[PDB]
């Protein structure tokens, strides 16, 4: 009675790949028949493959602020390298062992094909012109306009471009003179109801104007001749030009190199977290500011005695998933969701409740050096100090 | 679909597409088989010496 | 995109494209295959003399 | 009990190749739909392959003093010889032994295809004409000018 068992291989084709991707359009115009060239990068810059999308992964229209495939549906599969989608994306032995060891794999977007659609004066219909694509139009926008990025509406980068004048080119000396105040008033919706350039609630002096190198070299030479010193007073005399970059942020936070709000300063954290409606030993119905919601990781409960000490139940970063985000505009920080539906450690009203907070500048996700998987590497700003019977 | 703050003749209207990856499904290309053999032998031997 | 030195009529505007390689990734074609086996014999003979 | 262990080979198809390349335009005017022809040289002047860039390796614009892809992004991969990218670039056994011994493999650039985008007086737009490359233009620049 014999029993055999075999396991072959091939050290040039030892694995296949399948990427689940999704497209986003964050511009101000739609793009038709989208086909993005895109490449799978292993390690630091070891590119396995570059794949222009085939016809199975072809969008047909991607309007601004829309996803393909839409956000209620599942992403599309990219598993082809042939021009007819008959050949998979392979991987040899060393790349497979290295990816299974270190789990590093990303996807770069090199360029995007896509048509343009234009109004037709005979019947008013919109025709997609298959001889044209947006790769002939964006380099002409980029060399004759001025970029203003802005993140004052819910802290995301809203990039626009305003047609400004280039003084060393005769066809571009014909556009009207574009100031910075008019550019902010027509590109983003800044208005001046009382002679002051505001956004919806803020003022322009609540923002700050980080430029590029050549743009700041232009702004200082513009403020020399103006005989002014504050940028916020002479916004309606600053001429713009072509190939300018201007970056306008919110003055309330700090940002990383990638210009995302990853933490505020210490004062503004407590100013919008205090209106409470429901309170019990089940859950804490606080309200949270939408900006500071994007930097807070999670809330960690504590127990304090009559004398004053610490008793942290959640000394583990996978117990930082305490937040709830309901439909009534509040949060509901529960207490038994990571206690197996057994309540808090409250026995007396004189025992007060305390929760200490942390922003993403001050968190840790991976383990520490020796043994601090606890809350000793968590920087805390005093938000929550009230008694245990005033919350329940 | 040209968004309304781009309708001004001085505000440019252009798309910004990028692709972001949400899963990666690696499928190991290995082949395997089994075998099951059951024999039977009937030795019959005469021996004169 | 024509850089401003070439907007004079007497200066030519032309591209100079040149590919440089940054990595060779070579994959040796080969195929391993292992095989394990068991076997259980049961011989019951009988010699008559 | 038994334990077997087998290693096959094929002495005309022992290794495959995948080059990571990047394009530079140091000239004065952009070139659209770029498609270089590059040949992979082993040793001194022994040539393994001559590959035109397929559809996966096409650059749509290459403005002057720009790269494709940009310097923050990883290079593109060239691993195909078929017109439809369904055939790898191979080498035989002697070439693999010499390459692992001495490590000399470079990349030449013979020629570059790519289109011109001219003005349109009717509506101001700029439209790539797909029936004319720079190889009808550049030999006429190279003979009436001075470098």
């Amino acid at each position: 009675r014999t029993w055999a068992e075999t396991m072959g291989l091939n050290t040039a084709d030892t694995a296949r790949l399948n990427a689940n991707i999704r497209y986003v359009n964050t511009g101000t115009a739609p793009i038709y028949n989208v086909l993005p060239t895109t490449s799978l990068v292993l390690g630091k810059n070891q590119t396995l493959a570059t794949i222009k999308a085939k016809e199975n992964q072809l969008s047909q229209i991607l309007a601004p602020n829309n996803y393909y495939p839409s956000k209620n549906l599942a992403p599309i599969a990219l598993n082809a390298q042939d021009d007819f989608s008959s050949t998979p994306i392979t991987m040899n032995y060393n790349q497979f062992l290295e990816l299974e060891k270190t789990k590093q794999l990303r996807l770069d977007t090199d360029q995007v094909y896509g048509n343009i659609a234009t109004y037709n004066f005979e019947n008013g219909r919109v025709r997609v012109d298959t001889g044209s694509n947006w790769s002939e139009v964006l380099p002409q926008i980029q060399e004759t306009t001025a970029r203003i990025i802005f993140n004052g509406k819910d802290l995301n980068l809203v990039e626009r471009r305003i047609a400004a004048v280039n003084p060393s080119d005769p066809l571009e000396t014909t556009k009207p003179d574009m100031t910075l105040k008019e550019a902010l008033k027509i590109a983003f919706g800044f208005n001046e109801p009382n002679g002051n350039l505001q956004y919806q609630g803020k003022d322009i002096t609540e923002f700050d104007f980080n430029f590029d190198q050549q743009t700041s070299q232009n702004i200082k030479n513009q403020l020399a001749e103006l005989n002014a010193t504050n940028i916020y007073t002479v916004l309606d005399k600053i001429k713009l030009n072509a190939k300018m970059n201007i970056l306008i942020r919110d003055k309330r936070f700090h940002y990383d190199r990638n210009n995302i709000a990853v933490g505020a300063d210490e004062s503004v954290v407590k100013e919008a977290h205090r209106e409470v409606i429901n309170s019990s030993t089940e859950g804490l119905l606080l309200n949270i500011d939408k900006d500071i919601r994007k930097i807070l990781s999670g809330y960690i409960v504590e127990i304090e005695d009559t004398e004053g000490l610490k008793e942290v139940i959640n000394d583990r970063y996978d117990m930082l998933n305490i937040s709830s985000l309901r439909q009534d505009g509040k949060t509901f920080i529960d207490f038994k969701k990571y206690n197996d539906k057994l309540p808090l450690y409250i026995s007396n009203p004189n025992y007060k409740v305390n929760v200490y907070a942390v922003t993403k500048e001050n968190t840790i996700i991976n383990p520490s050096e020796n043994g601090d998987t606890s809350t000793n590497g968590i920087k805390k700003i005093l938000i929550f100090s009230k008694k245990g019977y005033e919350i329940g | 679909n040209v968004s309304p703050e781009a309708r001004h003749p001085l505000v440019a209207a252009y798309p910004i597409v990028h692709v972001d990856m949400e899963n990666i499904i690696l499928s190991k290309n290995e082949d395997q088989s089994t075998q099951n053999t059951d024999s039977q032998t009937r030795t019959i031997s005469k021996n004169t010496s």
